[PDB]
């Protein structure tokens, strides 16, 4: 193993993570001496190695011949800031990089050279992966699923508005205007504000754009998943619930709703909750009038429009509604109290009959009916539950509707359906949201690494070359941790109905049963209250604070019967029309839900489309190497390319390999023979039948010593044509 | 039971 | 999946239901009757035994025996029937499909455990089985962890307090006084106004007396010279055959017994002295707790007034500086189910179970060393 | 070296001395080197002259006796073709690459030496006969 004289080397520093390294020594075996300011180096059982400037420029991180997390942070570097260039391929995956600035390279001109076209052909743009989902659908009657990934800002949206433009404008062409109509209804009844940013789709977002027999776009058709129902009752701080309940209250002050006494969203403890009453981003009024022309648009009449607010003006009204408690089992509304008694009148009940079913729940078996009291705690956790459920409801009500204007006249052959979900994510606290969050993610990594591997074997398979050693990690034994009986999950739900259950006996029994059983769990040391999940990212730590007042819900059947009753408006009752599901809890419904999602899935084979947010604080098209590597992880780029360093990453093709070097017939033997006197060791690479399959430094150890031969040869010319010319011309300054 | 009383 | 059998065996009743159901989906009583008389007709169905529900349909027919006094299975020809008509006919579930959970009262003599295994594994081939003491089930059902949890049914009164999920076994009391002697003592009682009730099934019809009129006296010698002295108290109540009935200051003198068992003639004290004392047998630490924590469960509990008189006459017998309460929750006659119920659901539960591989190996000895 | 190689020699570099004391300068050592038949690369002449500085290398002078073992010791064609094969198999180099590799890589060049020699050898496309050229400037 090899260090010439000033052969470069990144090196650590905390700061920005890697710098380059003049190396103005050869190394031999424990510190060097290197330059950037110069400084000696000490070592340990190693510095990585740079890519010559040759390939770094290179579209391909598969490509490259020295694989680390250097090498692909300073190409997409040098690709975002010094190239004005927006994509990148990962093996089988495209990598998209925000540039935050609106760009000629998105255009229809360009959209047609695109088409008909593979991914080896031209440079890496997201149209290429939609065309090889088309191709693949014409090709194997498959429906194609294209996954779109990262955090909050990374603009899976526009990233997906731009995967559907690209469709509908090839096709032949409605389909575009309801689509793109629709995204403020759904962002404003799903999208969420964080600590972190601003724009957060908390439920998991499908599109189907289903197909002809002859290949044209008949339609589209929405499907939605995953659902994070807990942020409607309960918010952490500096963070708000979905945007539709600050518009409403923006909202108040117009005249149609001055029944609904809707109030300041500070007034409303659902939305006074997180503290963060008002926000850049816009005045609330100013969305709702798009989302109220996009239902306009989209087949939502007023008539609808009118009974969503009554119902959302409902739900904002229920917080506010709070028990006296009598006894230790034994909860009270006081004799008026004024919220319920409006809730009624905006839904047009009896305040008798709520009160009554508010605070005692029914019991029931054939021969006796009972009645009991409750605690005010169970009070509250119902009226939470029941929150919950009318939002839910009124959510799978409008994507219904939205949905009835959507469809086709017609039965699709096939569909190619483009998906939205929030990416791997980590928090400087978390909480069973982001438990939920990172648990999807590794679970949809599973399918990501089979996928992976599998189009590896057939890669391997179709030009052949042995197949032990094609491996992949597996994050199977941690999702198992997590799903299984006596599982982290399973305990949770457990402690919801045990008789009396709280945070700190829930991490009890978590670090009886895994505490030094379970490779994968840990404690901090520091702590009895947080755990630590090994995930594939990353090792992770959740407090448990406030997991079960998230995890539970109950509703008590009684209490939705009395609105499933009410005459007022159609709306209300319709909703519910549609027992075991009100026994179910949050996180059973989340694991459900994702059930169905990897089966719609799993019947489809993947395209992955990764995005990262390059920067913070939104400063356009310039880029930061502290967040990209964190991104990065959290979406498996690094351990595709860990796993690929390990085995024959590179690809060549014969023809491009002489293309490339004539620096030593039939091209097959020709190259063969080359490389055989170039290289020393078969297993240090191998021979496809188009392709050749190096081993990770090989390429760059024959650019190095390819480069040094026409050094030599350079030199010997210039010697030599220095030698004849020189000396002529001072003869000829002789004469 | 068996002593004490009839069961 | 698979979702447990949850099965509960008074000595008045069963109930069975399965495993997170809200309630029990059968409940009947544990009786069993034979014919006393000539079948008349020829083609007539014959039967050899009813069991349940059918026996109280049939009662003027037959002899109705119980299999369980005092918490004892005393035939277990019977009470095979008892089971097997449950499993087949109320629940429509076989046993070798589901695993189930079984109720017994605490001191109950040890071979009754073994027993009741035995039939599960070799008769119904369960594939597994727990037993569960009721006291323990009746904090499931409502709810805490903290409690001296009280309960009388048709079989056995007993007191189990239970501090922090800790049983303290030493302090547990045991009463034979039920709701079958205070339907024998109102037998007796109600000769006194000359009404006589002689069958097996009669019994049944004055425990629908004592059902629906009895009621607890506050103070129980005031109310004796108001109902001497004013009739309003007097209550009447109609017969199967349309006879009227009507009942007086006596009404109440059946539950006043399990105050003053004296008059039935026992030793030992009412149920209000034994709680105190069973407190008592505690450590001092504890009682502030089990003072506030006293659970009442079983059907004899439902005695209108038990709680109020309960509440006065400990009240009086505590420690004054200590407040007193008391937790009755109104379907508690259920609540040693409902909590048969939460327990079999809980999922660290499941490693409790004996598995048919187990008891194989083990012998029916095994219920004492691994289940109490 | 015998003396009619020291003769020639000795002639050879006083036609060098353009200051008349018998000597010739250090950067004028390596001119000398290649007009006596030798072709040492500017590194083995630099090392013969001891890698001298820019200040004595243009104007510390050195008499042809202190010359000569530097000479003796520099003493001391397929290759060529590869070398102009690279910048290529149909013997020709583009015009615009080989002044470019000549003037940018390597011991560069000026762009009036190459010029110079590359003066009637490249053809109407741009294009120089390589291995003509090569056995022109090696003869
Ligand atoms: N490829 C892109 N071209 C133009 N703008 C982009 C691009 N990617 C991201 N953006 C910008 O960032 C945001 C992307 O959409 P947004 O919905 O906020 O992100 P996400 O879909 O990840 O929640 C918009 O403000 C948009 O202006
Ligand atoms: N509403 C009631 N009021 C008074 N006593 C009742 C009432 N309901 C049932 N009982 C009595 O409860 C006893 C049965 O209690 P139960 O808990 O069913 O016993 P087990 O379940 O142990 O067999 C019977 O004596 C019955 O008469
Ligand atoms: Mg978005
Ligand atoms: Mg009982």
């Amino acid at each position: 193993e090899l260090y010439t004289k000033y052969a470069r080397v990144w090196i650590p520093d905390p700061e920005e993570v890697w710098k380059s390294a003049e190396l103005l020594k050869d190394y031999k075996p424990k510190v060097l001496q290197l330059r950037l300011k110069d400084l000696e180096y000490c070592l340990d059982p190693l510095p990585p190695l740079r890519n010559p400037d040759i390939l770094v420029g290179e579209n391909d991180l598969t490509a490259l011949s020295y694989l680390h997390e250097p090498a692909v942070l300073h190409n997409l570097k040098v690709r975002f800031i010094d190239s004005k260039l927006i994509y990148t391929y990962c093996g089988i995956v495209l990598v998209a990089i925000n540039p935050y600035e609106q760009l000629p390279i998105y255009g229809e001109d360009i959209i047609n050279a695109y088409s008909g076209q593979n991914m080896g052909d031209m440079d890496p743009h997201i149209f290429a992966v939609a065309e090889e989902a088309y191709k693949q659908m014409a090709r194997d009657e498959r429906n194609q699923s294209i996954i779109v990934s990262g955090e909050s800002g990374a603009g899976k949206t526009v990233s997906a508005k731009y995967a559907m433009r690209y469709f509908a404008t090839v096709s032949g062409s409605n389909v575009e205007e309801k689509v793109l109509a629709s995204n403020p209804i759904m962002e404003s009844i799903g999208n969420a504000k964080t600590t972190r940013n601003d724009n957060s789709s908390r439920f998991g977002k499908y599109i189907e754009i289903g197909f002809d027999k002859r290949y044209r776009i008949i339609g589209a058709n929405m499907r939605t998943y995953l659902l994070e129902k807990s942020r409607v009752v309960f918010q952490a701080e500096e963070e708000r619930n979905y945007h539709i309940f600050y518009q409403l209250c923006a909202s108040a002050a117009l005249p149609e709703f001055k029944t609904l006494r809707l109030g300041n969203a500070n007034y409303f403890h659902y939305t006074k909750q997180g503290g963060s009453p008002v926000i850049d981003g816009i005045d609330d009024a100013k969305e709702m009038v798009n989302t109220r022309q996009a239902c306009t648009l989209l087949g939502i009449s007023d008539s609808y429009q009118m009974g969503i607010f009554r119902i959302l003006a409902g739900i904002l009204h229920l917080g506010n509604v709070e028990f006296a408690s009598r006894d230790s089992d034994s909860c009270a509304i006081p004799p008026k109290h004024d919220p319920l008694t409006i809730f009624c009148d905006l839904m047009g009940v009896d305040y008798e009959e709520m009160a009554h079913w508010l605070c005692h729940r029914k019991l029931a078996t054939a021969t006796e009916t009972y009645i009991k009291p409750i605690s005010k705690l169970h009070a509250i956790n119902a009226r939470d539950a029941l929150a919950k459920h009318i939002y839910a409801n009124l959510f799978n009500w409008i994507v219904d509707h939205v949905n009835k204007a959507l469809h086709s006249t017609v039965k699709q052959h096939s569909f190619i359906g483009v998906l939205d979900i929030y990416g791997f994510e980590t928090f400087e606290i978390n909480s069973f949201e982001q438990f939920c969050i990172n648990y999807a993610n590794e679970k949809l990594q599973q399918q990501f690494n089979m996928h992976v591997f599998k189009l590896e074997q057939e890669e391997y398979m179709k030009e052949q070359i042995p197949w032990t050693l094609i491996d992949f990690y597996d994050n199977q034994p941690c999702i198992n941790l997590i799903e299984a009986k006596m599982g982290v999950l399973d305990l949770l739900d457990e402690e919801c109905k045990m008789p009396k259950g709280s945070d700190d006996t829930w991490a009890q029994k978590l670090y009886n049963t895994h505490l030094n059983k379970c490779a994968l769990f840990e404690k901090p040391r520091l702590s009895n209250k947080a755990f630590i999940i090994k995930h594939f990212a990353d090792k992770v730590e959740y407090q448990c604070e406030g997991f079960l007042e998230k995890n539970k819900d109950t509703v008590y059947e009684e209490q939705i019967k009395v609105l499933k009753s009410s005459k007022k408006f159609k709306l209300l009752p319709e909703l519910f029309q549609d027992s075991k599901e009100h026994k179910k809890t949050v996180g059973h419904q989340f694991r459900n839900s994702l059930h169905l999602l990897m089966e719609t899935l799993n019947a489809t084979t993947p395209h992955y489309v990764r995005c990262i947010k390059p920067n913070d604080f939104k400063f356009p098209f310039t880029f930061d190497e502290k967040r990209a590597v964190q991104q990065l992880r959290a979406c498996g780029v690094l351990e595709t390319i860990r796993i690929s360093a390990a085995g024959f990453p590179s690809r060549w093709t014969y023809q491009e390999f002489f293309s490339r070097y004539r620096v030593l017939s039939d091209r097959k033997q020709t190259c063969k023979n080359v490389l055989e006197k170039l290289i020393l060791d078969k297993d240090k690479y191998q021979f496809g039948k188009t392709k050749i399959f190096f081993r990770a430094g090989q390429v760059a150890y024959l650019e190095k010593i390819r480069a040094d031969k026409l050094r030599a040869a350079c030199i010997r010319i210039q010697k030599t044509i220095r030698g004849w010319l020189m000396r002529k011309k001072y003869m000829r300054m002789r004469r | 039971w068996x002593a004490x009383c009839p069961a | 999946e698979t979702t447990a059998l949850v099965c509960d065996n008074g000595s008045g009743l069963v109930k069975a239901g399965f495993a997170g159901d809200d309630a029990p989906r059968a409940v009947f009583p544990s009786i069993v009757g034979r014919p006393r008389h000539q079948g008349v007709m020829v083609g007539m169905g014959q039967k050899d035994s009813y069991v349940g529900d059918e026996a109280q349909s049939k009662r003027g027919i037959l002899t109705l025996k119980y299999p369980i006094e005092h918490g004892i299975i005393t035939n277990w020809d019977d009470m095979e029937k008892i089971w097997h008509h449950t499993f087949y006919n109320e629940l429509r579930v076989a046993p070798e499909e589901h695993p189930t959970l079984l109720t017994e009262a605490p001191l109950n003599p040890k071979a009754n455990r073994e027993k009741m295994t035995q039939i599960m594994f070799e008769t119904f081939n369960v594939p597994a089985m727990y037993v569960a003491i009721q006291a323990v089930l009746s904090l499931y059902a409502s709810g805490r962890t903290t409690g001296i949890v009280l309960d009388s049914g048709d079989g056995v009164t007993h007191n189990v307090p239970i501090y922090e999920g800790y049983a303290l076994p030493h302090a547990i009391m045991r009463l034979d006084l039920a709701g079958r002697d205070l339907t024998d003592y109102l037998m007796k009682i109600l000769t006194e106004r000359g009404y006589s009730f002689v069958t097996t099934a009669e019994r049944e019809i004055v425990r629908d007396i004592k059902e629906k009129l009895c009621y607890v006296a506050l103070d129980f010698e005031n109310e004796m010279a108001t109902a001497a002295s004013s009739s309003s108290l007097e209550k009447s109540y109609e017969l199967p055959d349309g006879q009227v009935i009507t009942i007086g200051n006596e009404r109440f003198r059946c539950p006043e017994t399990l105050f003053q068992p004296s008059f039935i003639g026992m030793e030992s004290a009412g149920i209000h002295e034994t709680t105190y004392n069973s407190i008592m047998k505690c450590d001092i630490d504890i009682r502030k707790d089990l003072y506030a924590n006293n659970v009442m469960s079983g059907g004899t509990t439902m005695y209108p007034g038990i709680a109020d008189r309960m509440q006065k006459e400990i009240t009086a017998l505590a420690p004054s500086t200590m407040k007193i309460k008391i937790i009755a929750p109104p379907e508690r006659k259920y609540s040693v189910w409902i909590g048969g119920s939460i327990l079999a659901s809980l999922s660290t539960f499941q490693q409790m179970w004996i598995t048919k591989q187990e008891y194989d190996e083990a012998g029916p000895s095994i219920v004492h060393r691994k289940c109490f | 070296f015998n003396k009619d190689q020291l003769e020639e020699f000795k002639e050879a570099f006083e036609l060098f001395d353009r200051v008349g004391d018998g000597k010739i300068l250090y950067s004028q050592c390596g001119d000398v080197m290649r007009a006596l038949g030798q072709n040492p690369t500017n590194a083995e002449v630099l090392k013969v002259l001891g890698n001298p500085k820019s200040d004595e290398l243009k104007s510390r002078r050195v008499d042809f006796e202190t010359f000569l073992p530097m000479l003796q010791a520099v003493a001391k064609y397929e290759d060529y073709l590869e070398g102009f094969r690279v910048f290529d198999g149909n013997g020709k180099v583009m015009g615009a690459e080989l002044r470019h590799v000549l003037t940018t890589l390597g011991e560069k060049m000026t762009e009036e030496e190459v010029e110079t020699v590359l003066a009637g050898h490249e053809d109407s496309n741009g294009c120089i006969n390589y291995e003509a050229f090569l056995k022109h400037i090696l003869s």
